[PDB]
């Protein structure tokens, strides 16, 4: 499992991953990097919208992985770097720098 | 500030008042709330007397600065308690189960009422996963069960309540914010606020200071007294005073934003709750200066039980940490005081016979014997005659 | 140390106390649980007096080290039995078979109520695959018939309880820990720990002395009495000191942790429990020097029921060994005694009569025919006398 | 661009290259050894925080140069060669051994 850090990083930089993102093109990524099930891709694979498999994706998501890793290393491949980036600032601005994160990773958005 | 919104309808919170706002409270209350972004399952206590308006003041501050709602915490869920059976303190949580809960699979909410608490908690606290930063309103709390429960859930609380003697259940820190009786400089505000004449006549000036101090600083009476002046006329408003020292609280209650149409009905809520020796120290505080710092001893007269008298004083602060029924002061020498609407509240509702038994036996005490000092003078029950002589 | 919360919480486990750990035991909890991984199906019994601050402890030495958790045991399942009924032992499991199961298939728990006692035994062992190496603490066991199902469930088991008179249902690796009243040294501590005036004048060191006794090292007790030192001056300690030795534990109730405001409310329980005969012994207990190591012969008086006499002494063991209530030494000779604490709840829970009507029996046989030697001087139960006088 | 290992090194060394370091001072040793643009520049040298600055100077950097070396060839330069001087033995202890970690604890 996640936490609330890791989790309220999927949800604040949720109004992005449904301007830009598909479900379907991390399966193949992620049933690789041992993450999900063959019943999870087909869950998650046949849906018919994509806020549908994007829900599905990080429901089934927050439970399955270790960690935050195999999810930046992932849009940056997928030429969604834009995410992969953001996402990764907002790991650092919790471990390393505390406090900052609500002045600047959080607030820009209001 | 349009995603507020959909976050606080959706979070049962209700909307904040408008008209008239206290920024030394609801700036008080946010303050503290942003402090504990670092902090989990803690309890902030906003209490205060009934009708003090204390539910008004958590949700302005909830829906005023946009930060306590996205930015210091993800989402909100503002439940009413008000439990009082041993079977709410369980039904709270169901509520707050199917709250938490997606709009999907409320279709699917099975038969909660039948499943062990020990599941309806873990079925939380397992659901509660999709809920990063959760800030829980519980606006009413009685029972210390709910606090209990919360405890064990570790939740994020603002809590709203009379009673403070129950916030103290919980061993972890605890942060608090008594609503006071309104200010008189204030008051003056909260009538231009709603409307009211303005100071004009001497007199008129100084009968609305007294009115002001009537009603020590209880917004809900305080609308009570408003709703009820229509006219909006100065004298209907003395038409009314009178009404009141006649009438206690019960011919000036009125519709209102309040669940309550009268004052007492609230308090009587206050004086159920209390310890059975308790509720008749209370009983016999009626026969009692209104307002006046008077000493322990001389409250020693009238209240129930060797140089052993401070078996009153205890009663009197346990009294006191109850919704605020007393204001017991520590300098100069131990005392305490009532306040008018705590006043006219139990003086309408107790037993007359009681108030005069009451009055029997000081006598005897006396005979036994700003700035009063009852020390050489107690002997004289003359200094408030005039209050003495109405009953 | 982020992996272990997860699972505490999973586990039903509470808070573990942090301003005041009692280390020889917790460290002694949690040795006796790394020794146990091999043998399986095994019972850890912190068994003590009532209020006597086990449960805390099983807390804290499953919160402590990240071992326990993770190294030794792969889960936790903390349930809180306190059974009476006898569907209560079957009742427990069903609590227990959700707890095992997975948040998958909460949705389908069946009518779990309607099954047999061979089906939920056979249902439980049957889903017990998943998690091995698993430990169950059973937070306040009184009925044997818990102890019974487990062993039959193979389980490992934690256990709190005041009687340890039912172990004997277990044939199997039984390993107890006694949770003791808190020494006196450790009392100092535990009293700085939460903020207070520490012994420093000499009437004052005197008097703060005088506070133990009373609670006779009561951890319960002794939060009781401090969340009623609101005030915190000595000059209200001992004001309340008194309040004790006329209203026992009663006046002293303080609403707390402890889902008990009275600890008199607490020991009840382990009065109803007893065999009707041992629960006459409980009433002739409270006439006898408080505190004190007294002859068997001198107790025969008082107690109930033959050429040799030694049912007096069989009583006294049965009855110290469950609740610990009475304190039986070996040597020199067979002496029991009785606690503070354990005495104020029957001076104040005895009928009234039954005080006074046992005290007039013992001096009846008085006249018959720390080094006490009731052998030559029982004649003048005078030495105790100090404590007879009383009613 | 570079890869796990030439990048795993500017993230071990980060608790470093927040205490001293600015990325104003290398901007123009690098739009100069050709691994910057004129916008690259721009973006990282308007930043209120240094952080900021430091975030954009790994993350653009990283795609820029073929491999790590214009960042040691800077860090001796500036005074701060105590940073140059870890990078270049992390980058060793991985070059001259065919050894590391495997997947373990
Ligand atoms: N800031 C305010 N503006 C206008 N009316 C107020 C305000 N505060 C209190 N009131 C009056 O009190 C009523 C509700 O009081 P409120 O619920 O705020 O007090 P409370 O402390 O919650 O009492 P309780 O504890 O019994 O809920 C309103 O209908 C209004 O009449
Ligand atoms: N280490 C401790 N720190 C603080 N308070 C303690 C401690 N141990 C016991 N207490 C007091 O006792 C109360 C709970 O006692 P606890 O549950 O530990 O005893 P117990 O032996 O479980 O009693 P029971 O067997 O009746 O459950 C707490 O609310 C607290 O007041
Ligand atoms: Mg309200
Ligand atoms: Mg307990």
């Amino acid at each position: 499992m996640l936490c609330e850090i890791e989790c309220r990083a999927l949800s604040t930089a949720h109004t992005r991953l449904i301007h830009d993102f598909e479900p379907r093109d991390a399966l193949t990524y992620l049933e690789g990097k041992n993450i999900f099930t063959e019943d999870h891709s087909e869950l998650i694979s046949k849906m018919s919208t994509r806020l549908e498999r994007i829900a599905n994706f990080l429901r089934i998501y927050r439970r399955q992985a270790s960690e935050l890793g195999p999810l930046i290393d992932f849009f940056n491949y997928n030429n969604q770097s834009h995410l992969a980036d953001f996402l990764e600032d907002y790991i650092d601005f919790a471990i390393n720098e505390p406090d900052l994160l609500r002045p600047v990773v959080i607030a820009p958005q209001f | 500030r349009q995603m507020l919104d959909r976050k606080l309808l959706l979070g049962n919170v209700p909307k904040q008042m408008t008209c008239y706002i206290r920024e030394y409270h609801v700036d008080r209350v946010i303050k503290k709330l942003d402090e504990m972004c670092d902090l989990d399952s803690f309890f902030l206590f906003l209490h205060g007397r009934a009708g003090s308006g204390k539910s008004v003041i958590a949700s302005q501050a909830l829906s005023k600065s946009d930060q306590l709602i996205g930015i210091n915490y993800d989402s909100i869920v503002w439940l009413k308690d008000s439990g009082t059976a041993p079977k709410s303190t369980f039904d709270l949580f169901t509520d707050i189960l199917l709250m938490l809960k997606s709009e999907d699979d409320l279709l699917n909410f099975p038969s909660v009422e039948h499943v062990t608490s020990v599941v309806l908690k873990r079925m939380i606290c397992n659901a509660l996963i999709d809920r990063p930063n959760t800030l829980f309103v519980f606006d009413d709390v009685v029972q210390e069960e709910t606090i209990r429960w919360a405890q064990e859930l570790r939740l994020r609380c603002l809590v709203t309540t009379r009673d403070v003697e129950i916030s103290n259940a919980a061993s972890q820190t605890c942060e608090f914010i008594e609503v006071t009786s309104l200010e008189i400089d204030e008051c003056y505000d909260f009538l231009e606020a709603y409307g009211m004449p303005m100071p004009v006549g001497e007199k008129e000036e100084d009968v609305l200071n007294k009115t002001i101090e009537l009603s020590s600083g209880n917004p809900a009476t305080l609308m009570m007294f408003f709703k009820s002046c229509e006219p909006k006329t100065f004298e209907k408003m003395a038409q009314l005073n009178n009404k009141l020292e006649s009438r206690g609280l019960v011919g000036v209650e009125c519709i209102t934003p309040y669940s309550y149409k009268s004052l007492a009905m609230a308090l009587q809520r206050c004086v159920e709750v209390l310890s059975d020796e308790d509720r008749s120290a209370l009983a016999f505080a009626v026969v009692m200066p209104p307002g006046v710092d008077i000493p322990v001893k001389l409250w020693s007269c009238v209240i129930p039980v060797e140089q052993l008298d401070d078996e009153v004083a205890d009663r009197l602060k346990r009294l006191s940490k109850r919704g605020a029924l007393l204001s017991g002061k520590r300098m100069p020498v131990l005392t305490f005081k009532i306040d008018h609407i705590i006043h006219m509240f139990l003086k309408h509702v107790v037993d007359a016979q009681t108030i005069a038994n009451g009055i029997s036996i000081l006598e005897q005490r006396l005979l036994e014997i700003t700035v009063i000092r009852p020390e050489d003078f107690p002997k004289f029950m003359q200094l408030h005659q005039k209050f003495y002589d109405s009953l």
